[PDB]
RNA sequence: AACCGAACGCCGGGUUAAGGCGCCCGAUGCCGACGCUCAUCAGACCCCAGAAAAGGUGUUGGUUGAUAUAGACAGCAGGACGGUGGCCAUGGAAGUCGGAAUCCGCUAAGGAGUGUGUAACAACUCACCUGCCGAAUCAACUAGCCCUGAAAAUGGAUGGCG
RNA sequence: CAAGCGUUCAUAGCGACGUCGCUUUUUGAUCCUUCGAUGUCGGCUCUUCCUAUCAUUGUGAAGCAGAAUUCACCAAGCGUUGGAUUGUUCACCCACUAAUAGGGAACGUGAGCUGGGUUUAGACCGUCGUGAGACAGGUUAGUUUUACCCUACUGAUGAUGUG
RNA sequence: UGGGGCGAAGCUACCAUCUGUGGGAUUAUGACUGAACGCCUCUAAGUCAGAAUCCCGCCCAGGCGGAACGAUACGGCAGCGCCGCGGAGCCUCGGUUGGCCUCGGAUAGCCGGUCCCCCGCGGGGUCCGGUGCGGAGUGCCCUUCGUCCUGGGAAACGGGGCGCGGCCGGAGAGGCGGCCGCCCCCUCGCCCGUCACGCACGCCGUUCGUGGGGAACCUGGCGCUAAACCAUUCGUAGACGACC
């Protein structure tokens, strides 16, 4: 069955002024800006208020399998915005038994170094993508925190040093150890 | 139609182009392929890929070098497309092929003329738009191009040189209209004659 | 039914239209990549095959048996006197391949490099390259070589140096050069060539194109061995002593239904004058002629500073079987293809 | 060979069967209807030339039964008790290795218990019942279409091309 | 599907009574092809393919702490040996390793071999036969052709085309 | 090869020695964002990491596949390349105006103009104004198609002489444009008068791309001025052939 229409409106802040080239939407307020093309998901994208309140998604001769999508494209808005107003923070808490693990950002944010997982001699290297400002924390012990304003670029980069921290031939019931995330948050809460 | 056909390959759709092709190479029209890294096809990437790899494996134990040959480039991938569309042991399908020419990017002479679309073979009218894909460019690459970094910066700056013949043709266009209303009252009775049968309106 | 107990194939396939080479001056296939930043050198040269000897070198490889030891190390001498350089060329990229513009080689030219040509010479008249000169030296040396650079500029992206080697400063009874082109991998295309400009007509030592303890690869073609049999081509199993139709053999060569023998299969053929690349060879020495300041200088080749002779790596009555070395030699670790007096790129 | 049509002096025109109609390859170079599916092994025609039980909120239709503005469903908060080491079992089973059973109070609502787990508890959780939200929600079947089950030897066959 | 085992607990690992399939490396049926006879068993050598993964790479499992181990996925990339006995295929043992996985290609491969075993004609014992003689009942001796012809392949000259 | 020691040269042996080299796509798998499914979810649209895999790279061969540039037959008789422009004639065919150009999007594009702003006459930006079953529309545009007379109007410096020199720009496998002096010559598109052209007496391959492609021969100017194979030699190679 086809559903004759579908649709959302995200609710945009007096903060923040996005301008849809298209299909492709820009957002800008305080943090910065982004971008990001919505050229698959294939939608109408309005921005409907005037002064600048909606965007509003449609679907519109859509079977089930898209309507899925017009809630997800709201989402990825909805995620920009705050990722550019507030800007997120996942905070990684490294946990072990034994080895120290040994932490040592090396240009900005861009390498995550660490030493000893385990024991082993090998040191691991990170890069964290574009954006992404990695920095080790204070008033907490084994903590880092990755600072970005874009969710996909920096929950990649918290999963690459959790992956890159994974263990091997073990019980992982057992050897609990390694760097991973223990809070998404942001930077800015209000 | 008459004398020689340039056909642009980007946004067709690799065999429903070349069983149009075909017919007309067997009608005794020149046809000329071009820019063949963009032709593209229906089913994903991997697909196809996987369906190419498929190909690669056929191959005559006792010895190779009589047996399929696999070439790599697009502009050879598409021939064989078409070929497999002609009656190739006979003497007609032979003189067919060689009415074709097919191209990876686009080179002198052809660069310099303009050049048509078989909407019959087009992407976007043959494929519902929530479906996957390949473009020939990609597949031939990751079965053993050596010439998608080369055909990318010679087709780039030929964009770049296109574009200024595309501006100044735009501006002889403005001084045509331009000169129309510079000169509308010895037209002004010509003008007359061409939108009464239907001409300029 | 399969094979009972199973073995390794004979000899790989990877390597295996196994005739005689077409060519003989080992041709290079693949010029290093060109990093444009790094200044102007030569990338290949093109010495010949000596004989060979005895090194005694004190090792430092710390955590081996051998930390600090002598070891003596079998090393090659290849007999490489400086070449010159007569022209260059000029290759553009395309889609269909690498295609080449525009070859320009000097006013002059020399006499060995002309031998590179005309088969059978002392029946000619020795006219190659005399209607090319006239053009280094007036209004049309101006034109099509001014306006041709400009070109080389313009539209060229990688650039070879065609150069002959001095066959003359060899005990070799040929007098027929070595022409090829030697990549140049420099830095950027006008400062790869505002230097081949300059380096025309002009000699090129082995001391510019390589430093002693590089790595390099030696390229050539094998000493030559005639038809052999499978058991000496593919080096396969001899037969029991007791076989009727001969026993340096193969037994089956296939199943009686893929109904041809297959490509794969060991069978008699043409055995060495293949061309191989070899690779990752280590330089122990770059050498120096015997030259003059006053009566010659033997000394300077096989002297070491730890003994203190004054030898020649040419050992008492040559290096058999085909004599003294005279030049610049560049010692190489161990054995390198081809026979002696072979050329070597 | 043997299926289907069709029974063949030799020809022109017309017309058909069984078949077909991107192109090989004659015919759709219908501005053809209405549907269904996307296969990381698609499917693609009586023989005939490949698969099954069985799987499969892959998607689409039913069927039946449910639930609800006295405001559910889903989500986040609070309780989940007492009579009560209830009885059997004791080896511990006070709700809980197991079973007969086996119901009242406070009631709001809490099963003499779904489980975690605990030697047994606790502590936690779940039924039950609340707090917060606003309208549709849920479950079992049954079918359509695809996915899995599904593994073979010179290279590879909806006929090929696609 | 699932009754069980597995201290407990179906399903980590297993799994009865039932039941649905593949596969053609087992033997049968069958008798379609060949009797102007396609060389009939094993061994050697040599290729190549399959996976029905014994090792190794990357992985998901475990009743996985480690160590060690089995279940499973992609996966066929490179591995799978030396011997005593035995015509043997088949076996069993010693030994090494990393493994000593399983298979196919006219039960791969006699103008490749050998000919040990089958299976001629000479012989010997066992039994049966009155006998000639019989016996998957033993045992020793027993001629193993021909390539030059087209093809495949391996090399080698060459070929039309580019004046 | 009477026997046997020792034995250069040459072959030759884990029986001596040397050398074996790198990227990409992703499987399983593990993940991020995140839908269905006001939560949760590796996924429904999007991403990421990922191998003895696969493909490629080094490596080996090198096409009824191309490249660049050399020299081009002195002659004792030769024979040609250009260039131009000349005269006959075998043959092999297909054709019977051209179109001289953006990029791509497709739940979007096209164009104008910028007043304004930034960059290198252009490019990018912002604003407005038009077109968008598209009219600076491939349903498209252009150019003409029986000949010349001469004697009006509309149109007036257009065209030409293989007219002639110089400077451009264009290289992916250019083959083409483009743009500047000077000579001589001509006055053509559209209306109209006005006359004319073998009017072949209803008939077929009519019209051009045509100075086609190719193969044979009659004029001038300028250049040219071999190599290949055999024989010989050598071996770097070997059956012979092949090759240095
Ligand atoms: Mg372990
Ligand atoms: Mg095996
Ligand atoms: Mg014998
Ligand atoms: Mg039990
Ligand atoms: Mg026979
Ligand atoms: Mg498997
Ligand atoms: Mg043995
Ligand atoms: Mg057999
Ligand atoms: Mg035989
Ligand atoms: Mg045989
Ligand atoms: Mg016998
Ligand atoms: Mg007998
Ligand atoms: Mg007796
Ligand atoms: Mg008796
Ligand atoms: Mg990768
Ligand atoms: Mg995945
Ligand atoms: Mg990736």
């Amino acid at each position: 069955m086809k559903t004759i229409l579908s649709n959302q409106t995200v609710d945009i802040p007096e903060n923040v002024d996005i301008t849809l080239k298209g299909r492709t939407v820009i957002v800008k307020g305080p943090r910065g800006t982004l971008r990001r093309d919505f050229n698959h998901i294939n939608v109408e994208l309005s921005l409907l208020g005037k002064k600048k309140k909606r965007l509003r998604v449609d679907k519109w001769w859509g079977n089930r399998k898209e309507l899925a999508t017009v809630r997800t494209i709201c989402s990825h808005v909805q995620n920009m915005i705050k990722g550019v107003t507030l800007g997120f923070r996942y905070k990684m808490r490294s946990v072990y038994a034994h080895f120290p693990i040994n932490v040592v950002i090396q240009e900005n944010g861009s390498l995550v170094e660490i030493r000893n997982f385990l024991g082993e001699k090998y040191i691991r290297r990170v890069r964290m993508r574009p954006g992404v400002a990695c920095s080790v924390s204070q008033a907490q012990k084994d903590e880092l925190i990755l600072e970005g304003n874009d969710i996909e670029l920096v929950s990649n980069s918290a999963a690459l040093i959790q992956q890159a921290t994974t263990v091997k031939n073990k019980d992982i019931r057992k050897f609990l150890d390694g760097i991973y995330v223990s809070e998404k948050g942001t930077v800015q809460q209000a | 139609e008459g004398q020689v056909l340039v056909l642009d390959g980007r946004g067709h759709l690799l065999g429903r182009l070349a069983a149009i092709v075909a017919k007309q190479v067997l009608l005794g029209r020149k046809v000329v392929v071009v820019r063949c890294e963009g032709i593209n096809i229906s089913g994903n990437f991997y697909r196809n890929k996987l369906k190419y790899l498929a190909f690669l494996r056929k191959r005559m134990n006792t010895n190779p070098s009589r047996g399929p040959y696999h070439f790599r480039a697009p502009s050879r991938i598409f021939w064989r497309t078409v070929r497999g569309m002609l009656p190739h042991k006979t003497k007609r399908g032979q003189a067919a092929l060689d009415r074709l020419k097919v191209f990876d990017g686009i080179p002198p002479p052809y660069d310099k003329k303009k050049r048509m679309v078989v909407p019959a073979a087009l992407k976007v009218v043959r494929l519902k738009p929530t479906r996957k894909f390949a473009y020939l460019g990609r597949l031939a690459h990751e079965v053993g191009w050596k010439y998608q970094a080369v055909t990318a910066t010679l087709e780039e700056k030929r964009k770049e040189k296109a574009k200024i013949h595309y501006r100044k043709k735009k501006q002889l266009m403005r001084l045509r209209k331009q000169a129309e209303k510079n000169v509308e009252k010895k037209i002004d009775r010509f003008t007359e004659v061409l939108k009464t049968h239907g001409f300029l309106v | 039914s399969h094979r009972k107990f199973s073995a390794p194939r004979h000899g790989s396939l990877g390597f295996l239209p196994r005739k005689r080479s077409s060519r003989h001056r080992g041709k290079v296939k693949s010029f290093p990549k060109d990093d444009s930043s790094k200044p102007v050198h030569l990338t290949a040269f093109l010495g010949y095959k000596a004989g060979m000897t005895h090194i005694v070198r004190e090792v430092d490889r710390p955590g081996s048996k051998v930390n600090k030891k002598e070891v003596v190390e079998a090393v090659t001498i290849v007999e490489t006197p400086p070449m010159i350089v007569v022209g260059i060329v000029g290759y553009v990229e395309t889609p269909r391949g690498l295609r080449t513009f525009k070859t320009i080689f000097a006013e002059h030219i020399s006499d060995e490099c002309k031998r590179r040509f005309y088969k059978n010479w002392h029946k000619s008249k020795k006219k190659a390259f005399t209607k090319y000169c006239k053009k280094w030296q007036d209004a049309a040396g101006a034109a099509a070589l001014a306006a041709d650079f400009s070109s080389m500029k313009a539209y060229c992206q990688v650039i070879r140096v065609i150069a002959h080697t001095q066959m003359r400063l060899l005990p070799l009874r040929q007098k027929k050069a070595h022409l090829m082109e030697i990549q140049v991998n420099g830095g950027t295309v006008a400062e790869k060539l505002d230097w081949a400009r300059e380096r025309l007509e002009q000699q090129v030592p082995v001391n510019q194109v390589f430093g002693q303890d590089e790595m390099i690869d030696v390229i050539g073609v094998t000493k030559g061995k005639g038809y052999k049999g499978v058991t000496s081509r593919w080096h396969t199993k001899k037969l029991p002593r007791k076989t009727h139709r001969g026993l340096r053999k193969v037994a089956c060569i296939g199943a009686w239904h893929p109904a041809r023998v297959a490509f794969s299969v060991a069978r008699a053929g043409q055995k060495g004058y293949h061309h191989r690349t070899e690779i990752n060879k280590k330089i122990y020495k770059i050498g120096q002629g015997y030259l003059i300041k006053d009566g010659k200088l033997i000394k300077n080749n096989a002297s070491t500073d730890y003994d203190l002779s004054d030898k020649s790596i040419n050992p008492l009555g040559g290096f058999v079987h085909y004599g003294e070395v005279t030049n610049d030699f560049v010692m190489l670790k161990g054995c390198v293809v081809g026979t002696k007096k072979r050329v070597l790129t």
